[PDB]
């Protein structure tokens, strides 16, 4: 449903600090 | 977490803590899977070998908070446990294999900008992300190494390891529903979830939809941070039939 | 008394 859509990130389109760091590792 | 960096407001709405009554204290780190289903290890709730075997009424679980310490009004929310399952095979006498349990809340939690459910993964999506050398994020409350306390949440990113280097590193018979994660000495990256932070979910975000899903649980590691060592996560996806099965049957 | 005290309505 919404599960894993993160209020304050996914759902206003925000990146955290960090997670690029987890895009770049699915290689 | 050790090595990790203070969490962003709402970085991880999913993040549980595990509340002891009393003596009030930090018991182990969970999360939320749905407005009354939260997810954490079995050996936070059952550890006959140290004496541990918590009912429902002994904690309460909190949800929605940043400061580990301090009461956040307004934005955490307390709820009761209604009733505790925990894995009818975790080998509490051996290996930790099958950590995982769920619990039932009392009542339902209302979501918010900090309150808010993880995904579970599907088979595809744990075939997808469950490779050597992806990264996954833990969080929680628990040391900082061998010193104190954090102030706040914490939040490290580490990558999943190889299975033959998981287990050489360890004289611990490894299974299947276990995978571990960590940087190699090599790497010069460090970080690890260490005492307090058992529970706590290894979450990573899906490059296929952009949503987060939790792949593992915070399980158990030799020490924290340990050059040559790894820390080891329960199978979310492996033991899924399972966490359906408690939650379509309660 | 390291956390700090939780309304009574969750003792
Ligand atoms: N508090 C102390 N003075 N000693 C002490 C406390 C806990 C243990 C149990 C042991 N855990 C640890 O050594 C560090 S906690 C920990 C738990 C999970 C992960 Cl993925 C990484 C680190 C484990 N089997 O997970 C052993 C000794």
């Amino acid at each position: 449903a919404d599960c894993g859509l993160r209020p304050l990130f996914e759902k206003k389109s925000l990146e955290d600090k960090t997670e690029r760091e987890l895009l770049e590792s699915y290689i | 977490i050790v090595e990790g960096s203070d969490a962003e407001i709402g970085m991880s709405p999913w993040q549980v803590m595990l509340f002891r009554k009393s003596p009030q204290e930090l018991l182990c780190g969970a999360s939320l899977i749905s407005d009354r289903w939260v997810l954490t290890a079995a050996h936070c709730l059952l550890y006959p070998p140290w004496d541990k075997n918590f009912t429902e009424n002994d904690l309460l679980v909190r949800i929605g908070k940043h400061s580990r310490t301090r009461y956040e009004r307004n934005i955490e929310k307390i709820s009761m446990l209604e009733k505790i399952y925990i894995h009818p095979r975790y080998n509490w006498r051996e290996n930790l294999d099958r950590d995982i349990a769920l619990m039932k809340l009392k009542k339902p939690v209302a979501f918010s900008d900090y309150i808010h459910p993880v995904c579970l993964p599907d088979r595809e999506t744990a075939a997808s992300l469950l490779q050597a050398g992806y990264k996954g994020r833990v969080t929680g409350w628990g040391n900082l190494k061998e010193k104190g306390q954090p102030s706040v949440l914490q939040v490290v990113n580490l990558p999943i390891v190889e299975r033959p280097v998981c287990k050489d590193s360890t004289r611990i018979r490894i299974t299947d529903n276990m995978f571990c994660a960590g940087y190699k000495p090599d790497e010069g990256k460090r970080g690890d979830a260490c005492e307090g932070d058992s529970g706590g979910p290894f979450v990573m975000k899906s490059p296929f939809n952009n949503r987060w899903y939790q792949m593992g649980i915070v399980s158990w590691g030799e020490g924290c941070d340990r050059d040559g060592k790894y820390g080891f996560y329960t199978h979310v996806f492996r033991l899924k039939k399972w966490i359906q099965k408690v939650i379509d049957q309660f | 008394g390291d956390f700090e005290e939780i309304p009574e309505e969750y003792a």
